[PDB]
């Protein structure tokens, strides 16, 4: 709980190719060295079979996990989440990533012998399937943002060497952008060792490579040196 | 470079691209938004020349 | 006077315009509604939504529409963000009554239409399907109902007009049954003959803004000064083969001054650089009009 | 729709003002005089036209406009009469009542 | 111009403004 020292979660703010430039932009980002809650509490058995905490969704969230077991299966986003209002359900599978947006009263999970039964659904309006087709140790980072009626999902999967959060900079590429049109204020994690952070408005200076990738980033309000870097728009002062 | 960058400024308009203004808005509203962009760009040219 | 003077700037104009959009996906299930083995009833209505990629020329070609009136521009295929399609088979005396503010016996007791909706009502001769005059199950609307309906009142909840000399629960003496042969039996084969009627409201504007008419794409032209529109990104320039390596999700690129310099072809995924069409100043060199009128 | 810069079936196919327009547009509810109980079908509106209307042009052609891929003579499945009459009645709502 | 063409300069004055309101794509010259 209350993990900190994180410097990750930068994502491509748009779909514009840039070559050997430094781009200063204002958007919703996970601030560097921000407080990130480490979920003990819901690890292993945790409170599974008894309870499952619901977290707020303030503007957007950062999610990351290193569990090779694929115990993490999906997310539900919405408000009431009891069929009174419309909600978004994302469930992953071995070869089928399924997104459905409709009213739900509940899902499947309130040892690990059976899953995928679900309960009920009605009056369903939106479905989307298999953007990435799929979804030995890997870190799987996701950013979930809901702006102007569009639900934007960014993600990156990278190999690890067995270390918790190997160091280096890696930006998250966009995955899917759906015109869902719903109000998202809360979300819940579904399990059949994950980290959750929150995005805030910030200005970042992003370093683009010759081949269009982002290799570094400066959080413009982290410290006075970063602020100087954004004033000059340079990584060298 | 600054003068070119000023073309991307909205100056309060809904969009910096004249073709977007003409495509989505009726002539009257498009004329208001375009006149605003004209004012902002003239201000940028006056600053550059000064 | 003698000297060199600055005059109006020159441009190289484009010779043609190109429009490029990605491959058209599957279309809205309009074909299944019109090209049906059996037509749908008022209660069995569909809701076309989202690879809908609406295209309305297929309906103009598919069937000989005779009473097709569009409140919005009947030609425009545009947007809506929803299409609320509805269907029913009705006598060719009440087709003219399927309209906002109209009454008669129909609509008041069947499918009331609100004012200010894009009522693109369509209709065509159904005798080929109702050729037997006995009566056909597939498309029964509500011929009579106990009370006047509100606009878009539920069709899924059906009833029998509770007429009588005593309270009626639905079926009963002197009650009006919606499943009497009525329109479905053609009889004469003109006039009263059952007409296949489809009405799409097109009236739900909301935050998603999804479904709209197919976007045409022209051939791609390279190495010439052309006008272009790539997925809504427009401009004037010369398109050439690119050596830039775009990421799988990037659609266009920009320079250090935030101007567009490259696009991703929506259909071939080739990266194209945009070179501006040549321009520059024009200077006129003259000896002066008091010596000679020859200029350079 | 009777204003500069507006769109619609009249602004586009029956009567259009220039974008640079000086003048006055006066409207009055005439339901008590123009609407007949059985419907007044003397007033016609154009809904089908090949081109959009230019400012203050008055085109009164009634030639059949074909919306299909095969022209035909007379009325036809994709061959429509360009004008649609409107049957004003005292029982229509304000939006559908006639205005002078 | 009451004075072949001398090529002297002259200019036309407004005469009439008729609100015909028609397309006027083509024309003919009427001779007696
Ligand atoms: C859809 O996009 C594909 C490319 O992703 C187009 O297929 C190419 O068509 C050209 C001819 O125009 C061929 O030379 C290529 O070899 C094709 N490539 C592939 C992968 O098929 C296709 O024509 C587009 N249109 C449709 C209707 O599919
Ligand atoms: C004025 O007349 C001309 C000539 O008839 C019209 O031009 C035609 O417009 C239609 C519109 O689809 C084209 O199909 C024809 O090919 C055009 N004629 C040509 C090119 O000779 C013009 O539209 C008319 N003006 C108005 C306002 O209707
Ligand atoms: C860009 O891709 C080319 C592909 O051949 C590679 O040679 C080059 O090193 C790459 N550049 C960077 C900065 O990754």
């Amino acid at each position: 709980q209350s993990y900190t020292n994180f410097t990750r979660g930068v994502y491509y703010p748009d779909k514009v190719f840039r070559s050997s430039v430094l781009h200063l932009t204002q958007d919703l980002f996970l601030p560097f060295f921000s407080n990130v809650t480490w979920f003990a509490i819901s690890g292993t058995n945790g409170t599974k079979r008894f309870d499952n905490p619901v977290l707020p969704f303030n503007d957007g969230v950062y999610f990351a996990s290193t569990e090779k077991s694929n115990i993490i299966r999906g997310w539900i986003f919405g408000t009431t989440l009891d069929s009174k209002t419309q909600s978004l359900l994302i469930v992953n599978n071995a070869t089928n990533v399924f997104i459905k947006v409709c009213e739900f009263q509940f899902c499947n999970d309130p040892m690990e012998s059976e899953s995928g039964v679900y309960s009920s659904a009605n009056n369903c309006t939106f479905e989307y399937v298999s953007q990435p087709f799929l979804m030995f140790k890997n870190l799987r980072e996701f950013v979930f943002k809901n702006i102007d009626g569009y639900f934007k999902i960014y993600s990156k999967h990278t190999p690890i060497i067995g270390r918790d959060f190997p160091q280096g900079f890696s930006a998250l590429e966009p995955l899917v952008d759906l015109p869902i049109g719903i109000n998202i204020t809360r979300f819940q994690t579904l399990l059949a060792d994950y980290y959750v952070g929150y995005l805030q408005p910030r200005t970042f200076l992003l370093k683009y490579n010759e081949n269009g990738t982002i290799t570094d980033a400066v959080d413009c309000a982290l410290d006075p040196l970063s602020e100087t870097k954004c004033t000059l728009k340079s990584f060298t002062v | 470079n600054t003068l070119v960058k000023q073309l991307s400024s909205k100056f309060g308009a809904i969009s910096s691209v004249l073709n977007d203004i003409l495509s989505r808005l009726d002539p009257p509203e498009a004329e208001v938004q375009i006149d605003r962009l004209i004012t902002g760009r003239l201000q940028s040219l006056q600053t550059y020349v000064t | 006077e003698k000297g060199i003077y600055q005059t109006s700037n020159f441009r190289v104009q484009p010779t043609e315009s190109i429009v490029r959009f990605p491959n058209v996906t599957n279309l809205c299930p309009f074909h299944e509604v019109f090209n049906a083995t059996r037509f749908a009833s008022v209660y069995a209505w569909n809701r076309t939504r989202i690879n809908c990629v609406a295209d309305y020329s297929v309906l103009y070609n598919f069937a000989p529409f005779f009473a097709f009136k569009c409140y919005g521009v009947s030609p425009t295929k545009l947007c809506f963000t929803n299409v609320y399609a509805d269907s029913f088979v009705i006598k060719g005396n009440e087709v003219s009554q399927i309209a906002p503010g109209q009454t008669g016996n129909i609509a008041d007791y069947n499918y009331k239409l609100p004012d200010d909706f894009t009522g693109c009502v369509i209709a065509w001769n159904s005798n080929k399907l109702d050729s037997k005059h006995s009566g056909n199950y597939d498309y029964w609307y509500r011929s009579f109902r106990k009370s006047k309906l509100k606009p878009f009142e539920r069709d899924i909840s059906t009833e029998i007009y509770q007429a009588g000399n005593k309270p009626c629960k639905g079926k009963g003496p002197n009650c009006y049954f919606p499943l009497q042969s009525y329109g479905f039996r053609p009889t004469y084969g003109v006039g009263h003959q059952p007409y296949r009627v489809v009405v799409l409201s097109f009236e739900l504007l909301h935050a998603p803004a999804t479904v709209c008419g197919p976007k045409k794409s022209t051939n791609l032209v390279k190495n010439k000064c052309v006008n272009f529109n790539f997925n809504g990104l427009t401009g004037t320039g010369v398109l050439t083969k690119s050596n830039k390596k775009f990421l799988p999700f990037q659609q266009f690129g920009r320079d250090i001054v935030d101007t567009t310099d490259a696009v991703r072809d929506p259909q071939t995924l080739e990266i194209l650089d945009i070179t501006p069409c040549s321009f520059g100043g024009v200077s006129v060199i003259t000896p002066g009009t008091n010596t000679s009128n020859q200029v350079a």
